[PDB]
RNA sequence: CCGGGCACUCUAACGGGACUGCCCGCGAAAGCGGGAGGAAGGAGGGGACGACGUCUGGUCAGCAUGGCCCUUACGGCCUGGGCGACACACGUGCUACAAUGCCCACUACAAAGCGAUGCCACCCGGCAACGGGGAGCUAAUCGCAAAAAGGUGGGCCCAGUUCGGAUUGGGGUCUGCAACCCGACCCCAUGAAGCCGGAAUCGCUAGUAAUCGCGGAUCAGCCAUGCCGCGGUGAAUACG
């Protein structure tokens, strides 16, 4: 019964769960609330200039996000109007069982 | 010890020991010269002979430049002379009041 | 430092006395943060200033850091072209961790093997007012006194 | 030399990405490699038109390019042409659902990048530069804006002897996060060497 | 039936459940002094407590994560203090000017870039 | 040795072990990310101007 | 060093020229730029001439020199001392 | 001792493990 | 020379005591004590002169020692020296064995400083 | 662990909150000294951020690029070697010289990250490196995983040692087409210098210094004791 909510952006990434939250909520019945998940993070540390200068850098970093919800009382008025329901560009989404 | 980098330069023991000679003049002033270092260069107008030596009052820093190069090592030494004996007695100058 | 005057952090009574002045000298038996370790030394000690001479580890310490006290000492200030010894008064504060310091370091310096024994030892020593830390109390203390004629060069 | 880059500077605060899309690391890179490919023929061709952002979309093998500009007509071609003879020699690098977009500029004299570009140009075109930079000033400001700066380095005028030129007018706060500050950089080729354009300006704080 | 505060001192947490009995403490599972045997430190955790002669009026269970020892040993200290104020909010007087109250935020400091550490700089010889 | 060299880099090799990465960008061998095919200067250049989906600069 | 599961490892194309001389009756100076080789039993009383960079060394081959790699007795590095 | 591989205070530091430090 | 030649510490453990032959280090040690069933706690001056014959007998016949051993580590940089192996030559210079650099350090194999 | 529940811890998005706002005093004022409230008080701690400019600073070897130069070669491929040399000198560090210590055993408390020819539980062989099995996990589930200092117990007894772990001999494991030059690891043996360091000199003002371990980038492996991070324990002192 579940979907999956993963991107590199958080504003969009409660777009897409506010949504989606919203539809089964709507054509019935239960929803298990958007789960705020533990970010995994991935640092780039790298020297700012192009040649020595060693003990000066630039810290960036890549947050894939990460958000979990159920649809508890399925009930299929939604498994049908989801495949119709418009996704942001940032966010990949899983739905298995 | 005695030290010098010739910096994108072929230079000959003969011209390194020359070095360690002229900066003998400094052993005058009967301070230990510790660590001294010669730098020798070739920019496009004229050498350069950079130094930086220390002492236990204080640290020589000083550069000449020459389109001769012996001359510069020397100009180098007048001015290496000239801060040494500026640590030496810059102490004495307020003996009164 | 240059703005305005610093201020001396409150220390946490320990928890065997309560004491602000235990925990200081607890500190400066606390190599490389193991304070635990420190703690337990000195607490050793205490046990065996109890063993050794029937009477109050507290009491004994506290006087082995009165007897080690230095009340005047020698500051450097150079005048014309000698530095002169200058006798100055060392405020209660600098009284203290000089008292704490020595403790410690003639401690450090004894034969017997174990540290927390050492401790137990000096602590003694100083309520009597033998042993190093009070040999350099009174050492500082005679320099302050034939330096009495460079007092008025005082800051 | 000390500056940041006014852009990455504001990244989620006052500037949004030129490439939004998710992907995992098995993907990123090689998603990635096509969009620099990508922007690579598009800023060739479409230098022509006033090329000023490459927005680029993604989802499954299908990706939406958004291209801006303020001339929209050499991107369209002969009334639909050209556009497409694009998404041919693109989808033929892309391999894939390529669908390409053109979004007008609703005035490049209030878009860095193109400012940059027409200084350049100037410059390419032996202007005396002293003089050009501060014309662009006076344009962008007369667009509007809340503040103006343009700054060319290099053998100007053609002298051995590199030099450093800049202009600016109203307020440029470079420090300020919520200070809208489009940054435009132009290469001008010459002769004798290359000089470099930086463009700044300053919309408005958010 | 039970009393609650939340104790937190650098990466350590300390759920705290008071409740009346003999005095006895229970610290994640165990016994307190079996879970805080041989440091000095801890008597000092129980000590908001003594602050209010409220010693033996209190048993008490407590699950503690994240830190070490003596940081969770600080967290406690915080919510047995904090739980005692819904218990008797007259309490904050004789424990406020007592520092109970107050959560220190001193965190380990974040290493920097050209560094060793936080603060400490590489050694470096001008001549 | 450079262009013969960056050719070098894409080319399937005599051996597994002289696989070795470059910059999908400029073809510096040197510090180069498994993750975006970039050395650290290129990442740091597209970083700036936006076109690295998810990355910022990074500030605690 | 290589495992002992693994083999003893010699380049195939070497040992191919040490077995040829054997049947045939041995033998003449055999250049190779195998240094990683292991001297191998069969390879005793030859004479191969190893490279080390600049020159094919001729090695004489014992029977105390025969577990040992065949780089380790052609020098790559000239030393006469210092000053 | 963390120079000493041969005990388990020198295995902590090589990052390693064998008879004078076991897993 | 009590074993094997050499007069092992008395007044310590035996099996710290018996580390001072050459041959025999911690490992060795907790060997012989087990194999002769002896308890390593005992000093060396507490030892039954029959536990001792037993500690004796077996070392010197289990291992390779004091100058035996010595002679085949002689023995072993001797040929490696004569074929002229690369591991041979590094003995011959009296230089490091094992591909340390020697641009800096190198002491021990070097002896200390040795002055232009 | 299951039923059950989100209270709590947390996770992670959105807000609140501190403003010298109020009190007294000194002040023309800005402010400063001080009290209460409050988690926090006068910038809360830390970060990101670097003016016109300077050093004709740094980089044509990341890239771009004017110009100059090469064209069976100053281009290109490959095997081997070299970048790892070693009378010497300097800079940065690691590990120590020990009892506030070292070894053995049993036993605790982190955080940030990483993981599909990837991390690998658990079982088996082997002193061990590792080998064979083999379960789980697109990972707040499963794994790397043990945190170490710490705590309890036991040995060492001031000795160049049960300090120290360099050097060398021998025996193995793994990656890799390949470990002679020139990898790391394991085990037996070896068991150096070193007894706290001249002239000189570095860091650090608080969760800092000191000490302790864990992760990551790169990466087949690795010369990482380097770098970027993360927590644990946790001081001294500031007259001026
Ligand atoms: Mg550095
Ligand atoms: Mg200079
Ligand atoms: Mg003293
Ligand atoms: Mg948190
Ligand atoms: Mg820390
Ligand atoms: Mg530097
Ligand atoms: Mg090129
Ligand atoms: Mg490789
Ligand atoms: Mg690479
Ligand atoms: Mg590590
Ligand atoms: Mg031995
Ligand atoms: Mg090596
Ligand atoms: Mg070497
Ligand atoms: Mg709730
Ligand atoms: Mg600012
Ligand atoms: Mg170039
Ligand atoms: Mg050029
Ligand atoms: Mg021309
Ligand atoms: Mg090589
Ligand atoms: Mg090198
Ligand atoms: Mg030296
Ligand atoms: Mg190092
Ligand atoms: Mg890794
Ligand atoms: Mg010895
Ligand atoms: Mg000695
Ligand atoms: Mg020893
Ligand atoms: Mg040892
Ligand atoms: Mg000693
Ligand atoms: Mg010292
Ligand atoms: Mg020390
Ligand atoms: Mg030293
Ligand atoms: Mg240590
Ligand atoms: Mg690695
Ligand atoms: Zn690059």
């Amino acid at each position: 019964i579940r979907i999956k909510l993963r991107g590199f952006d958080h504003k969009t990434l409660d777009a897409s769960a506010q949504k989606i939250v919203e539809a089964a909520r709507r054509s019935g019945a239960q929803v298990s609330g958007p789960i705020p998940l533990p970010t995994r993070v991935r640092r780039f540390t790298v020297i700012r200039g192009p040649f020595k200068h060693k003990d000066s850098r630039e810290h960036f970093e890549l947050r894939t996000h990460n958000r979990l919800v159920d649809i508890i009382n399925p009930n299929r008025k939604t498994i049908e109007q989801l495949m119709t329901l418009d996704l942001p560009t940032g966010v990949e989404i899983e739905i298995k069982t | 010890t005695m030290n010098i980098t010739s910096k994108q330069m072929e230079i000959t023991p003969a011209i390194r020991q020359h070095v360690a000679d002229r900066l003998a003049k400094l052993e005058k002033w009967q301070t230990h010269l510790i660590n001294p270092h010669i730098i020798l260069s070739k920019e496009p107008q004229g050498f350069v002979a950079d130094a930086t030596i220390n002492t236990p009052n204080g640290v020589l820093v000083a550069s000449g430049k020459h389109e001769d190069m012996y001359t510069a090592i020397n100009e180098l030494i007048n001015k290496l002379e000239r801060q040494l004996n500026k640590l030496q007695h810059k102490g004495e100058a307020r003996r009164a009041a | 430092a240059r703005r305005r005057r610093a201020e001396v952090r409150q220390l946490q009574p320990d928890l065997v006395y309560g004491d602000v002045l235990v925990t200081a000298f607890i500190n400066k038996i606390m190599r490389d943060g193991k304070k635990n370790l420190a703690a337990r030394i000195f607490y050793d000690a205490c046990k065996i200033i109890q063993e050794k001479t029937g009477q109050e580890p507290l009491k004994v310490f506290k006087q082995a850091v009165e007897n080690v006290k230095p009340r005047m000492e020698v500051r450097s200030r150079r005048v014309g072209g000698a530095n002169y010894q200058v006798p100055m008064e060392v405020s209660p504060r600098r009284q203290q961790s000089l008292a704490l310091r020595w403790l410690v370091q003639a401690a450090n310096q004894r034969p017997e093997r174990r540290a927390a024994v050492r401790i137990a030892h000096e602590l003694m020593d100083a309520a009597e007012g033998k042993g190093g830390a009070v040999k350099k109390k009174e050492d500082v203390e005679r320099m302050a006194e034939a330096n009495r004629a460079y007092a008025h060069y005082r800051w | 030399g000390n500056k940041i880059h006014p852009i990455g500077f504001r990244l989620g605060i006052t500037r949004d990405w030129e490439s939004r899309w998710y992907a995992g690391k098995k993907q990123y890179r090689h998603l990635l490699l096509e969009d620099q490919r990508i922007r690579g023929l598009l800023e060739k061709e479409l230098y022509s038109a006033g090329l000023a952002r490459v927005d680029i979309e993604r989802a499954a093998d299908n990706v939406a390019v958004t291209v801006h500009v303020a001339k929209p007509g050499v991107v369209i071609g002969r009334g639909g042409e050209r556009i497409r003879v694009l998404r041919e020699e693109l989808a033929k690098l892309t391999g894939k659902n390529v669908a390409l977009n053109v979004q007008e500029v609703q005035n490049p004299n209030l878009s860095a990048p193109l400012v940059a570009q027409r200084v350049a140009e100037q410059i390419e075109r032996r202007f005396a530069v002293r003089r050009a930079i501060k014309q662009a000033v006076q344009r962008v400001m007369e667009s509007g804006a809340k503040g103006a700066k343009v700054i060319v380095s290099g053998r100007i005028g053609g002298a051995e002897q590199a030099r450093t030129e800049w202009a600016a007018q109203g307020r440029v706060p470079l420090h300020t996060l919520r200070a809208n500050i489009d940054y435009g950089f132009a290469l001008a080729r010459t002769t004798y060497g290359v000089l470099g354009v930086k463009a700044y300006i300053f919309l408005g704080e958010v | 039936e039970q009393y609650y505060g939340t104790g937190r001192r650098k990466e350590a947490v300390a759920r705290v459940f008071l409740r009346p009995g003999n005095g006895k403490v229970t610290v994640n599972g165990q016994d307190f002094n079996e879970y805080f045997q041989g440091l000095v430190r801890a008597v000092a955790a129980l000590e908001p407590l003594r602050a209010v002669d409220a010693l033996g009026h209190f048993d008490a269970y407590i699950t503690v994560r994240g830190g070490g020892k003596s940081g969770q040993i600080d967290a406690i200290k915080l919510g047995i203090a904090r739980a005692l104020v819904q218990y008797n909010p007259d309490y904050r007087a004789k424990l406020k000017p007592l520092g109970f109250l107050t959560r220190d935020a001193r965190v380990v400091e974040r290493k920097k870039y050209g560094k060793h550490k936080a603060r400490r700089a590489p050694q470096y010889s001008k001549r | 040795a450079r262009k013969a060299l960056i050719e070098k880099a894409k080319r399937t090799p005599k051996f597994k072990v002289r696989a070795y990465t470059r910059c999908v960008r400029c073809g510096r061998a040197r510090s180069v990310y498994r993750f975006f095919g970039l050395c650290r200067i290129c990442l740091r250049e597209l970083a700036h101007k936006g076109q690295l989906p998810g990355v910022r600069k990074a500030s605690w | 060093p290589r495992s002992l599961k693994k083999g003893v490892f010699v380049d195939d194309h070497l040992l191919e020229k040490v077995l040829e001389l054997n049947a045939k009756g041995e033998k003449r100076l055999i250049k190779t730029w195998s240094r990683r080789s292991t001297i191998v039993p069969e390879m005793v009383g030859h004479t191969i001439a190893v490279y080390n960079g600049k020159q094919h060394v001729p090695v004489y081959i014992t029977e105390n020199m025969v577990g040992h790699k065949l780089g380790e007795f052609a020098p790559t590095r000239t030393y006469r001392g210092h000053g | 001792g963390k120079g000493d591989r041969r005990t388990r205070r020198g295995k902590i530091w090589r990052g390693t493990y064998g008879k004078y430090r076991p897993r | 020379a009590r074993i094997a030649g050499v007069e092992i510490p008395r007044n310590k453990r035996v099996d710290v005591a018996l580390t001072y032959i050459y041959g025999i280090g911690k490992a060795r040690a907790k060997e012989a004590l087990e194999k002769t069933g002896i308890n390593p706690a005992t000093r060396v001056k507490d030892l039954t002169e029959a536990e001792v014959v037993r500690l004796r007998e077996y070392v010197e016949n289990t291992w390779k020692l004091e100058g035996e051993l010595r002679a085949e580590v002689a023995a072993n940089i001797k040929r490696l020296m004569d074929i002229g192996c690369y591991r041979g030559l590094r003995h011959r210079r009296g230089l490091p064995v094992r591909g340390q650099r020697t641009r800096t350090n190198a002491r021990t194999r070097k002896g200390p400083r040795k002055t232009v």
